[PDB]
């Protein structure tokens, strides 16, 4: 009689790694890599991403004359930029500090309009419109001419009694000829400032043709800043000022990522987003993308981390 | 390996042990046949057990990632952030596989070393009323019915 000690072996192919030997057969192992997602972009816990399809994150904050449907104010978890969003600064010329606008953009969850300048303030005209743009202009700002052959001194102020800053746009008119120049503002040498409690800015215009930019040889050069709350924003122009109209005012803090695909988005919500894709799991890792966001497992980029919890698998025959 | 049981001196697993890892073969009048030992075996999946919740727990923290936008005058900057990202995966991703390869090494090494003790436990409780085979087994001196091959599982074995 005998009795014998031993140890379990089956038909598992599982195998692990380690430091001394690789593909080692196990009893039991468990995989903590997770590797797939559903190829769409889903809300999160923070909720639905902003989809602009037509228009890029500058087009809506100046208010593009084609992104109307972006006036009335959305929050958001993420903001998603189409390869199609082409709608931005319609105007020819540039924002000064652009990236930064952006992220400070994106880092907030929602945004609502707020007049800063009524029209009824002015003593000049301020209607001016482009082909550029629609045959209209931006919503967040008034192209201020002349009216009655006559610029005087624009001066016009506004405290801001809201409890949150408010980020507010402007911009410094530069005309292709002398003839525009005056025509337009009735003097060819002007001094315009945009001034607060913090900030103390002048500009002065240029005349002279650039290269051609949707059909316009002029530009705009675009501004802008945050009136903080109890701050007072103070306007001064006799010529070429693209004057303050509405300003945004930003609340919370999302995800702060601006995604730049094409991926369906889809009615659908998950813990964890990528661009590629979003995905639910309990694993600690998973391979999917480093830039996934939301309540995420650790990114590795490796393709298996199997981990042992049975036995070397020893066939007996 | 390190123990010297499982693919050592005890040359192939069992796939009749349906139960668990470790166990006892029997042989006498009555016929022959095997069991797994609940105790070792429990014990070693508790252990196993959480040793896979708490890599878990550990390893599941996710390290946050944007990809900012720089302007053409920003290049220095571009690489430098780039930089930290690059070093972030990298090291991260490091001690992901490291922590893996090695915790591996010491999971099949443990099971080892519970057959190795469940062995030498048998082995001591038999004392010189059995002979070892060298192949994981011990022949008794005597007969051993299923009453008898009972006591030496539960640890109650009378000849200590
Ligand atoms: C447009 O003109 C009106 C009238 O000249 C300006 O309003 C006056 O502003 C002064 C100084 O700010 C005040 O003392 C008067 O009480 C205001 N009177 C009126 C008519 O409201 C107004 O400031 C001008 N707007 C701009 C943009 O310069
Ligand atoms: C991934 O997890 C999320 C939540 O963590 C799941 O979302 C739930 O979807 C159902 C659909 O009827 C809603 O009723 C719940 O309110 C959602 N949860 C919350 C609180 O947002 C989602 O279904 C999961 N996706 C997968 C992979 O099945
Ligand atoms: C993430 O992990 C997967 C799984 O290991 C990687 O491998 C691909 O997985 C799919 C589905 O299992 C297979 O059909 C492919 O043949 C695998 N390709 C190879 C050889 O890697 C996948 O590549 C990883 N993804 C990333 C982003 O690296
Ligand atoms: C180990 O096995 C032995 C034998 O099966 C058990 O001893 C028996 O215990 C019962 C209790 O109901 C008695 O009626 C029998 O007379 C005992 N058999 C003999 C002759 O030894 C023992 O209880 C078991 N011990 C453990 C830890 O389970
Ligand atoms: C295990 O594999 C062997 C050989 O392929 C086969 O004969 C046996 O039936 C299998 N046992 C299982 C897991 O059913």
């Amino acid at each position: 009689d005998k009795i014998c000690i031993g140890y379990q072996s089956t038909n598992s192919t599982e195998t692990v790694d380690t430091l001394t030997e690789t593909n080692v057969p196990v009893t039991h192992a468990k995989e903590l890599l997770h590797t797939s997602h559903n190829g769409m972009l889903c809300a999160t816990n923070l909720g639905h991403p902003l989809i602009l399809d037509t228009c890029t994150i500058e087009g809506l904050i100046y208010g593009n004359p084609s992104c109307d449907l972006l006036l009335g104010g959305r929050e958001w978890s993420y903001i998603v930029e189409r390869p199609s969003a082409v709608n931005g600064m319609c105007y020819p010329g540039n924002v000064e500090n652009l990236e930064e606008l952006r992220s400070l953009f994106s880092s907030a969850s929602s945004y609502q309009r707020i007049q800063i300048f009524p029209d009824t303030i002015w003593n000049v005209s301020y209607s001016g419109t482009s082909s550029a743009c629609s045959d209209s202009f931006y919503r967040s700002m008034r192209w201020l001419t002349q009216k009655n052959n006559a610029y005087p001194i624009q001066d016009a102020q506004y405290t801001n009694n809201r409890g949150k800053s408010i980020l507010f746009m402007w911009g410094i008119n530069h005309p292709p000829t002398d003839t525009v120049q005056t025509n337009l503002y009735t003097r060819t040498d002007t001094t315009t400032s945009v001034t607060t409690e913090d900030i103390n800015r002048t500009f002065k215009p240029v005349i002279g043709p650039r290269p051609l930019v949707n059909g316009l040889h002029g530009r705009i050069d675009y501004y802008w800043s945050v009136l903080k709350p109890g701050q007072t924003l103070r306007v001064r122009s006799n010529g070429n000022l693209i004057a303050p109209w509405y300003g945004h005012i930003l609340s919370g803090e999302s995800h702060g990522r601006i995604l730049k695909t094409d991926l369906n988005s889809g009615n659908c919500v998950v813990q964890c987003q990528t661009e590629r894709g979003g995905l639910n799991t309990t694993l600690p890792f998973h391979n999917v993308s480093k830039y996934a966001f939301g309540n995420c497992p650790k990114y590795v980029g490796v393709k298996s981390l199997k981990l042992a919890v049975g036995l070397r698998n020893v066939p007996a025959r | 390996g390190l123990f010297g049981a499982i693919a050592g001196f005890i040359e192939g697993g069992w796939p009749g042990l349906v139960a668990g890892w470790y166990g006892f073969q029997h042989s006498n009048d009555q016929g022959v046949g095997m069991a797994a030992d609940s105790d070792s075996t429990q014990k070693a999946i508790d252990k196993i057990t959480s040793k896979v919740n708490n890599i878990v727990d550990k390893m599941n923290k996710q390290y946050g990632i944007i990809d900012h936008e720089f302007s053409e005058i920003e290049t220095r900057l571009n690489m430098i952030n780039n930089k930290i990202d690059d070093q972030i995966q990298d090291i991260w991703t490091y001690n992901a596989e490291l922590l893996v390869l090695l915790e591996n090494q010491k999971t099949l090494d443990e099971h080892d070393a519970n057959v190795n003790n469940l062995y030498n436990k048998v082995k001591r409780a038999l004392g010189s009323n059995a002979m070892e085979d060298g192949k994981g087994c011990f022949e008794l001196y005597h007969k051993c019915d299923d009453q008898c091959m009972e006591t030496i599982r539960n640890g109650t074995y009378n000849r200590r």
